[PDB]
């Protein structure tokens, strides 16, 4: 076929139907010339294992690069507390972690970790050690967020967000160039690093999706296979986003189930090993490389309860609340971004939200610390062995109202910024702060709980479900579920997010807690809004994404629906024969139509074939380069074999999807689910009378939308 | 190394001696409650009863690890910042895809920072 | 409508489109009414929880009825070897388990346990009580065998095989009436705990998903939307079966991973979520009763090592090729089953096998052990607390060979008698043999890598892995990879079955090899056919089934599969009117067509609709019983609104698929299975040419195969 | 019950005395390997060696469930049993239901035993 065929333009939908056929016609001819030659046969074997060697590959790639943001993130994340001076690469905890100087009360305390006020006040302690390292840590929250955006902003404006939302779109059939290139790579991988340093209300687990999703698509690049068909490209994106979620949580599992239930719009089935495959190997990269067998563990000696689960639950009333209001708020301000001047000014939002954060969380310890290492702490049950703050109370008698009000101000702080932190120019991620806020809320229902049962054991349920005097009450546990409640509230994923907080955290006695917390919260998201955070992203972009939620009403028909319409005239059609080339680069230039059906004759209105305007220019141009004579002049025929007329059938798709004037849009909008169909003419008495196209079907549903 | 090994453990206040760690460089078989712990705060007759108390942990890590992504990843953030430098600065086949890239980068500059909407 | 509509005859395929139309059009009823009155607000609520009950009482069902099946088995299966006179209800374990005189050497070893010899020759041990166990096992597994075999025949002979196989069927759309009904669930569900107290070669935990799907459809007919509508019914099936493999196992997420990947051919998103509840809680059930956290737990401390994948693969190699040959030799004999006269007495085949099995695994320990408790001891490692014989070796220097001649024996007769008793008259599962066949495997590769590393310590890769003199060759991890390589190569399930293992080992360490070793099996059976055991199963019954691997030729078209044809005359075609009920009765008499096209007139063949045959006999007798005068004398009008002429546009589709004759059947394959379309008409210019019903492709599809 | 708990224990062969097992009915604070073990053959000076050597669990088993399942199970059987050998010998809304499912199963065994082949 002429060169660039099939090929797409930027922010276009794909024809999953046509990339079956070229996929199936690049098979048939590959394996025809198998018997020819040897090297044909090894280029044969080579097109075979492209799957294996690109899933491979994009796997690798995954986990190292997942390991170097996770350890670059750790060491920066110390320099706004101090510097090592012995050794400038260490964190606080690698500093601190061969020196004898260590203390019980203090685990990370040794004179080679010296504190910012240490290098210039030199004073350990004291009021002037306290507002210098306040204003250090500003300082250093600033700069990182400010190199972040600059750097995003500057090389791969593309790296913001979490990404989810984007790939979502993409694996559905969407194209946006760019967005899983090399420089949007490499400017994610750095930014990401940098804004957790910042210390902004974000994450770098559920972006790390997007990394993965980058590399395959490199990948993708070096085999034929994968590089010439869309749809090819897709499923290694599906499991380069497996191959992410389970190196950002150690769930190769979890991430094969994110893959299938979010992110992957068709998921075949040698699409499920390959993305296991995927991301067993990340996941073996990552081990291989971190540690220096889950990141989450935990050790809850009691076995959890029956009556335990009324707490869970509320956990999950509580999951799904702020979920829907995060939903309700973080789009209200993302929407205002788009409509208000204050995001003419991103860096200087992003600097002011960076400022805020710091200034508020400064103070308090449990919003200093790291939100990953907040959830390390909260996720930990408290035991003679460990000396957190959180546990004072129990050591004390068994002050709780004093730590219950420190967590307390850290869940509305982070609350609070997570709304205004979504959506800015930064990579940010959604999974660690709602993760924090679940871990935050269940850790107080926990210590509320354990409080009644040691002060009231008289009850009934206390007295026979737990021994009297006994810590059969977990407060990690607890944090555990208000963490995947808080989770599956805002995204209202609901075995994927089960399945990985179970391998993140290694304890399969849980299970049913957790899914029962995962499906309250879910419900009660339902009850505001069924669209989650990622959909809710996708429909605030406008997006051309299609959800098999959305339905058409009853009386709607393929009618109501059809392009021409009445005020519109009538559609663009090609005459089969008996037409110049300067009629079609006319019509190609003058209209925007991404195809044009074709007729026997303008009378008839008989079909034959839809010719895409992309296709069409190409062939047009390519003709007149390689043909003389072409000079707009020569007629072009459709129909099958001195003005040396153009043939075009070959560009044309002699099987377009024809639909009845009658038939409802709620079978219409089925078949394009299923089918992935770009365009369906709708015909009535075997003539052609209109065309509805995936975007008039967008356009409809989103007006529907828009009216309630 | 003697940077990569460690073994440490923690004691958990017994009676009147509180909490206490002891660390130090050793093999997993020398790490023990015994040998790590020199001298011991409790009596002889509790001296079992604090071993069992306590909790020692051997633990290697890889420094060289550590080192080789800081440093590469340092590199690459400088690299970065001097080429944004030079870019805003300096500016004002493989050269070909760079002014390609740069009129990609503009557009998609325009596209998320000044109208944030690309409805297509 | 008329009472019946919208029904199917026994053995026919659904169309999942008019399915869910039928479901939109039954919710939109449904809502409608929910404001008029109190009671309709409580049938809405309970209409929109009716999933959700019914997945719960599948699961609490399937729990209940896999701890039942699980008792009755281990307590019979011990009846072979001898009686508890003391408690006639307890095993060998049970009644040994509280008993003072157990020794080291012997842990079942207690006066209360009575084996046959004593009972009635009197003495424990010498020739005699040796003969008479022997005559008494074989008795004992003939009569289980006759019994479950009479029981299977007489009542409900649908219990025989797995069932897996038919329930792939079925969840594509195929019909099969009383498979999953009360009669099948009771009579299977005693069959399986004879079959499996018999001692045949066979499982009972693939075919208990069976049972599960057999509960879930009782439960259908308790909610309206689910006995009404067969898609929504299929989907509960697919829940069934998720919470049958997970009861099966103790694997919920490999329960859910199996129904996606193996037997839905349909799985919606909420689909994952409710089987994925369904099947923790039918675990939970299971737990509450069987117990009395993992079933095959194992104890490896020795983490396993990277040179020790070579080895795995080797058994993934084992794993493929025993599986090929077996769906090469057990198929072999079922077809010949189904052609040679020994099909005909199905009894005197059971009676026969079950003779010899019992004969050939008296002699040896291994055989004679169940096997689901070799599996067992075979994934326990060696160590000073345990003293099975297997290990013997190990205590006597670090006999062996007598050790791996026994297993050999033992995995050679498996191996053979696997053969020729899937298939049989009786409940039989697959994954207990080939489990049993692969650990037997695994243990004697694990046996031989462990005799070379420790007698041969000085090679490079054993010293330097492995501490001289140390046992950190685990055989029980070896055994473990080999019966998940053997399983992967009889199934060639890949993800659900490595997910499976895992949640029935609990160890989440070994996932790398087992999938690597699974990976292996699979491309191994694939290099000797693609098709699973089931799917090979599904061939020889002949079921109409529709697989994605099955693809037609480039050069054919619709028009090389339109019904019509030449020989074949033109196809039934209704007008829309001037025609007599007596007309339409005799069409429907004459043919046996599942439906008949509609067109305007005879000349014109201007396409209506298609009014399916069940549907109109339906019309018509209601119709006749309704309305005097339909003597079939009275004209038939299909347009929408003396002789009071028969309305029978309700009953009409109105938008018959239609598809171009130049249209390749590679998207007409497509279509069908993407939207599960049960026909479609083929057109040209506007008129009727032709019909391709899927029976037409299922039957290309099988010549061609018979071809090759 | 005194039937549904158990604690015992197994000792591995330790020096001239080979391994050994011992089992009582007692509460999980009473299961150990000194009360468990009585008298124990090891010496005074590897009496404590001894109980690290060997291993005493603490066990339960709900016998009723058993017995109601394996009872339940076995009057199922003999009244299938029954119902059979009546249909073989006595027989030659409740009831037409039942003689509609006899036509069925009769068709349907036509289907299964006599031909296998039941393709539609
Ligand atoms: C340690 C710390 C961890 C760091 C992480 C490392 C992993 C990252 C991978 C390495 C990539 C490297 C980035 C090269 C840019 C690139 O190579 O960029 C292409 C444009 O020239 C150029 O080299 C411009 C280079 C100007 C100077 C480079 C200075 C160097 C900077 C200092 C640090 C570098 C160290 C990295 C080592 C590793 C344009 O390529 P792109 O970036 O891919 O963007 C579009 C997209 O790929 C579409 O793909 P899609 O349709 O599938 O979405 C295509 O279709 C379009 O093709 P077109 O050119 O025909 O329009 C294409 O432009
Ligand atoms: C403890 C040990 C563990 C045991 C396991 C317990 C769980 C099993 C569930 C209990 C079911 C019980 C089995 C009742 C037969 C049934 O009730 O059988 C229907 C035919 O009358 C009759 O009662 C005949 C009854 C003659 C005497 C019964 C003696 C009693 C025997 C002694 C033991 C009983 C104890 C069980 C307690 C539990 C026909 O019903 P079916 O068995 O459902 O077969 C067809 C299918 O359901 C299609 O479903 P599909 O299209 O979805 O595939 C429908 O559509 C067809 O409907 P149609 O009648 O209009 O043709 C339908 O016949
Ligand atoms: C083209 C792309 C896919 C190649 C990516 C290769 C990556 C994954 C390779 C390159 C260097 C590798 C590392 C080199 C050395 C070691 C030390 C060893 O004790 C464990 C493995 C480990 C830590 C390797 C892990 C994988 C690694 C990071
Ligand atoms: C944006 C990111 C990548 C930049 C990271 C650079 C950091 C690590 C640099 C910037 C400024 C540096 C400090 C500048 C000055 C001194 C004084 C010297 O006597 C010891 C090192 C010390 C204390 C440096 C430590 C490392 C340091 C904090
Ligand atoms: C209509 C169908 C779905 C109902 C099925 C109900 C089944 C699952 C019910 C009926 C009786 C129940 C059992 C009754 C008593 C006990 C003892 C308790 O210590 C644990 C739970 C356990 C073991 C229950 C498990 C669930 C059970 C078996
Ligand atoms: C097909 C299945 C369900 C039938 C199971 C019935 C079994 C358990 C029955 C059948 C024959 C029975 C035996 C018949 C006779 C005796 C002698 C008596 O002094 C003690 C019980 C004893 C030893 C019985 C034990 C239980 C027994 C083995
Ligand atoms: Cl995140
Ligand atoms: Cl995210
Ligand atoms: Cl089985
Ligand atoms: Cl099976």
């Amino acid at each position: 076929p002429i060169p660039g065929v099939g090929t797409y333009d930027d922010f276009h939908t794909i024809d999953w139907v046509r990339e079956k056929c070229k996929d199936r016609e690049r098979h048939r001819r590959i394996n025809s010339k198998k018997k020819e030659s040897a090297w044909e046969m090894t280029k044969s074997l080579y097109d075979a294992w492209s799957g294996w060697l690109v899933v491979t590959l994009t796997g690798l790639a995954s986990g190292a690069l997942a390991g170097l943001i996770d350890i670059a993130a750790d060491w920066m994340t110390d320099l706004k507390e101090g510097i090592c001076l012995s050794a400038l690469w260490y964190n606080h905890e690698q500093c601190c972690w061969g020196s004898n100087e260590t203390t019980f009360e203090e685990r990370d305390k040794c004179p080679q970790w010296k504190t910012w006020a240490e290098l210039i006040i030199g004073q350990a302690e004291g009021p002037g050690s306290y507002i210098m390292n306040y204003i250090m840590y500003i300082f250093w929250a600033l700069s990182f967020a400010f190199l972040a955006v600059s750097l995003v902003k500057v090389f791969a404006p593309y790296a913001c967000g979490s990404g989810i939302p984007e790939i979502k779109t993409i694996l559905s059939g969407f194209i946006i160039r760019g967005y899983l290139g090399k420089w949007t790579l490499m400017i994610k991988t750095i930014t990401l690093v940098l804004a957790v340093a910042s210390g902004l209300s974000l994450g770098k687990e559920g972006p790390l999706v997007h990394v993965a999703c980058c590399c395959g698509n490199i990948f993708s690049y070096l085999f034929p296979k994968y590089s010439t068909n869309e749809a090819k490209k897709r499923e290694v994106l599906s499991a380069a986003s497996a191959a992410g979620v389970s190196v950002a949580f150690g769930a190769p599992i979890g991430g094969v189930l994110f893959s299938l239930e979010e992110v992957s719009y068709y998921f075949p089935l040698k699409t499920l090993w390959r993305s296991f495959f995927a991301a067993l190997v990340a996941a073996f990269v990552l081990r291989s490389i971190n540690p220096f067998l889950v990141l989450f563990y935990v050790e809850y000696h009691t076995p959890w309860y029956l009556f335990e689960l009324f707490p869970f639950i509320l956990l999950g009333v509580f999951g799904g609340l702020w979920g829907a209001f995060f939903i309700r708020a973080n789009i209200a301000w993302c929407r205002r971004r788009k409509s208000t001047k204050f995001g003419k000014y991103p860096v200087l939002e992003v600097i002011i939200v960076a400022a805020i954060t710091a200034v508020i969380a400064f103070p308090n310890p449990y919003t200093r610390l790291n939100t990953s290492e907040l959830i390390k702490e909260l996720f930990t049950d408290c035991g003679p062995l460990e000396s957190s703050s959180l546990c004072d109370y129990r050591n004390d008698m068994n002050g709780v109202y004093s730590a219950i009000w420190q967590l307390c101000l850290a869940l509305i702080f982070k609350i609070i910024m997570t709304v205004f932190t979504f959506g800015i120019k930064v990579p940010s991620g959604l999974f660690i702060p709602s993760m924090a806020i679940g871990a935050i809320a269940g850790r107080i229902v926990g210590i509320a709980v354990e409080q009644l049962a040691y002060y009231h054991h008289d009850w009934f349920i206390f007295k026979e479900w737990c021994e009297v005097g006994a810590d059969c009450i977990t407060p990690g546990l607890y944090a555990m579920v208000g963490a995947a409640a808080c989770l599956g509230g805002v995204t209202r994923m609901t075995v994927s997010l089960v399945v990985i907080v179970f391998e993140l955290t290694g304890g399969l006695e849980y299970i049913v807690p957790l899914m029962a917390a995962v499906m309250t919260s879910k419900w009660v998201g339902d009850a505001f809004g069924r669209e989650g955070i990622y959909e809710a992203h996708i429909r605030l972009n406008g997006y051309p994404f299609l959800d098999a939620k959305e339905e058409f009403t009853h009386t709607t028909l393929a009618a109501d629906v059809m392009r021409p319409r009445r005020n519109d005239p009538p559609l663009a059609v090609l005459t089969q024969d008996n037409m110049t080339v300067d009629d079609i680069e006319n019509m190609i230039n003058e209209t925007s139509y991404n195809g044009f059906p074709v007729i026997m004759s303008k009378e008839s209105q008989r079909l034959v074939g839809f010719a895409l305007r992309r296709d069409l220019t190409i062939a047009i141009e390519s003709a007149r380069k390689k043909q003389e004579g072409i000079v707009g002049s020569s007629r072009v025929c459709f129909a099958q074999h001195s003005p040396r007329p153009l043939k075009l059938r070959s560009i044309l798709d002699m099987s377009p999807f024809t639909v009845t004037d009658h038939t409802p849009m709620e079978i219409v909008v089925d078949i394009f689910r299923k089918l992935g169909l770009r365009q369906c003419l709708v015909t009535h008495n075997g003539r052609l009378l209109g065309i509805i196209t995936k975007k008039d079907i967008l356009r409809h549903m989103a007006q529907t939308a828009n009216q309630d | 190394s003697s940077e990569d090994i460690r073994c440490k453990c923690i004691c958990p206040p017994y009676r009147n001696i509180s909490g206490h760690i002891y660390n130090q460089n050793v093999s997993q078989k020398d790490c023990n409650c015994l040998h790590v712990v020199e001298p011991m705060p409790v009596p002889g007759h509790d001296v079992e009863a604090y071993c069992l108390l306590c909790e020692c942990r051997y633990e290697e890590r890889s420094t060289t690890t550590i080192k080789v992504i800081i440093v590469i990843y340092l590199s690459v953030v400088g690299a970065l910042l001097l080429y944004m430098a030079f870019l805003m600065l300096v500016d004002p086949r493989v050269e070909g895809a760079q002014q390609r890239w740069k009129l990609q980068v503009q557009e998609q500059r325009k596209t998320v920072f000044d109208r944030h909407k690309m409805l297509s």
